[PDB]
This record gives structure tokens, sequence and C-alpha cells, in this order.
């Protein structure tokens, strides 16, 4: 795993990226990990926003599988034409495989200027691949086609530099401290978990703890924010504005819409609240909690000021545990365990009065009656 | 990151 340490790169709020090669000769592209989709997929076109992009031309060992694609996502989509091709990681296992690679010829608000990604890694399950199950998914690909171990972990280092780690096929201790918590894999789709409560500072939301996962609640590296169902997200900005009590923000600023900035070295860590979710365990009446700071909800963005936006948001189509809350852990999907690992992260941004956490045990009843049906 | 399911 050494040789996969540091193996991801991106921009501040612009996403994480490995470097994969496709087709023969090897052509190089970094590509988002998106733990939130199912599909493989490169920019195989010009586009402003691309410095470069698969050739598919240029590749003796390129499949058509003439049929199109289509891939819509919370933010911005794309088409594309099916096929196929050998694929490597190379800051990552020593193997080629072929794989399913959908070659984006359309897109609206997907790729991102400046951000030194051109393509997309959906390492979630079959069952969500378009354009319909059979489509195997890249990670799929690869533990069939090699001896890979079907795992993979996340580091994402937050900060206008950002970086970490993609182990796959394993867990580097190195990257965590403390105790790894596991939490139940709900349903091979997206890799849906269960939120069994919530407190800000301490302080319980006091919600059906069904809200908390309506309609699902899931783990992806490819969103930047924590997304909250409609209603959880009022009664959190609710709680988080009593909780700053010394400072009262414009309700501008509590939808995204404005940064606040304070003098560079001056920024008051202390006037916001830390928020725990509490994860089902994989023992009956059993669960543990993640806590996250401001650093990781307030993000920078990029003088001699220091500016951020409040990146806890709505969703309307249930809990999204995004970047803010990944770079406060390393995260480990054992897909052969059915299981989400979380523990504390060697690299994530804190103070020297507050970090990021992974504790329990704590008693939790009927955890299982959290779940939403459908 | 998908949408619909």
């Amino acid at each position: 795993f050494v040789e996969m340490v540091d193996n991801l790169r991106g921009k501040s709020g612009q996403g994480y990226y490995v470097e994969m090669t496709v087709g023969s000769p090897p052509q190089t592209l970094n590509i988002l990990v998106d733990t939130g989709s199912s599909n493989f997929a490169v920019g195989a076109a010009p586009h402003p926003f691309l410095h470069r992009y698969y050739q598919r031309q240029l590749s003796s060992t390129y499949r058509d599988l003439r049929k199109g694609v289509y891939v819509p996502y919370t933010q911005g989509a794309w088409a594309g034409e099916l096929g196929t091709d050998l694929v490597s990681i190379p800051h990552g296992p020593n193997v080629t495989v072929r794989a399913n690679i959908a070659a984006i010829t359309e897109s609206d608000k997907f790729f991102i200027n400046g951000s030194n990604w051109e393509g997309i890694l959906g390492l979630a399950y079959a069952e969500i691949a378009r354009p319909d199950d059979s489509l195997e998914p890249f990670f799929d690909s690869l533990v069939k086609q090699t001896h890979v171990p079907n795992l993979f972990s996340l580091q994402l280092c937050g900060a206008a530099s950002v970086g970490g780690s993609m182990i796959i096929g394993g867990i580097d201790h190195s990257l965590y401290t403390g105790s790894l918590w596991y939490t139940p894999i709900r349903r091979e789709w997206y890799y849906e978990v269960i939120i069994v409560r919530v407190e800000i500072n301490g302080q319980d939301l006091k919600m059906d703890c069904k809200e908390y996962n309506y309609d699902k609640s899931i783990v992806d590296s490819g969103t930047t924010n924590l997304r909250l169902p409609k209603k959880v997200f009022e009664a959190a900005v609710k709680s988080i504005k009593a909780a700053s009590s010394t400072e009262k923000f414009p309700d501008g600023f509590w939808l995204g819409e404005q940064l606040v900035c304070w003098q560079a070295g001056t920024t008051p860590w202390n006037i916001f609240p830390v928020i725990s979710l509490y994860l089902m365990g994989e023992v009956t009446n059993q669960s543990f909690r993640i806590t996250i700071l401001p650093q990781q909800y307030l993000r920078p963005v990029e003088s001699q000021d220091d500016c951020y936006k409040f990146a806890i948001s709505q969703s309307s189509t249930g809990t999204v545990m995004g970047a803010v809350i990944m770079e406060g852990f390393y995260v480990v999907f054992d897909r052969a365990r059915k299981r989400i690992g979380f523990a504390v992260s060697a690299c994530h941004v804190h103070d020297e009065f507050r970090t990021a956490a992974v504790e329990g045990p704590f008693v939790t009843l009927d955890m299982e009656d959290c779940g939403y049906n459908i | 990151f998908l949408a619909x399911p």
C-alpha cells in the first residue's frame, strides 16, 4: 500500500481524483473518485474545461458497444457512447483490466473549470449503474479479473491544494488513529447507511430518527457537502444558529449564497459547534458517533482574508455524507463484509482544542426502525 | 455526483 499512499490530488472544493490510464498505448487521465455512482466515464471530445481527453480512435484495444448512455447527477449530467478498453491505475495495484467505459460526448454542468479531472470513477454497486445493472462497474471488473480483495478505503485530506489516498484492496493503518468503528451497508446500491441520532455540540436535534434517513442516507466522495433531508436541514440550521450565539449571520449565508470572511488567521472557530452523527453499529442496540468540526463544514473559498462557504445544504433525495464528512475520517468501504468503517483521519483539519472524533459504544434501541422503507 | 434511484 505504501505505493498507493498520496495517490489522490485535487483543487480545494473541486474534487479528489486518481490518475488512471486507458487504452493502448496508455492514455493518462485524471479521474474523479465517486462512491455516489456506478459508471466509469471519461471526456472523449473537446470541451472548454478539459486539458486532455480519451481518444478512442488512438486505442487499438478499444471496443465500441454501439449503445448510448445517459447519467444524471444531483449536480450536472452527461451522455455518451458505451464501450470497453484496458484500464490501469499507475499508483495502485499493478494490473491491467478490461472494463466498461462511457465516452462522454455531451455534458451539462458536469465538468468543473480548473478542477484538473477529465472523468469519473463510479465506485458504487451494479444496481444503480446506467443504463442498467448488467453494465459491470469498474471495481467489480477489477475484483473479478485479479486477486485484489473486495475492499477499498479512502482518506480525503482537506485544505489551495488537496490530497489523500485511495487504498485499493486493503486498509493502511498509518492513515488513521484510534479504533475503526463499522456500520452495516443497509443495501447494496449506493453505499447506504443508517443514522440513528444527531447532536449539535452535544444537544440532541430530537427528530424521529427516520427523518435522518428520508428517503436514504449515503456515503458519497463525489459530493462536496453534507446534504440533509429538507426537514432535518431546517432543524439543524436552527440549532447551529442557536449554538453560535455570539454572532448573527444573514439568511443568505445559511443558504450558501454568501461567504463569511475574517482577517487571515483570526477565524473564530470556537463560535461554531461540532456536529455529531450517530451511526448504526454491528451489534444489537449499539451505535457509534462520528464528530466533525466547523473546519469541515465551513469550506474555504479562494488576499489577506479567509473566506468560507457554509457547506451543509438541503436535499430532496436523502442524506448525503459528502466530502464535509469524509475529510474528517479514514473510511473503509468493506464490500466483502457489507460494512463501512470509520476512524479518525491522520490528516484531518482541526485546531489545538477540538478534533474530529469516532467514539462508542452508545446505547440506542430499535435502530433498525430508523431506516426508511423505499 | 447519481440522481433517480
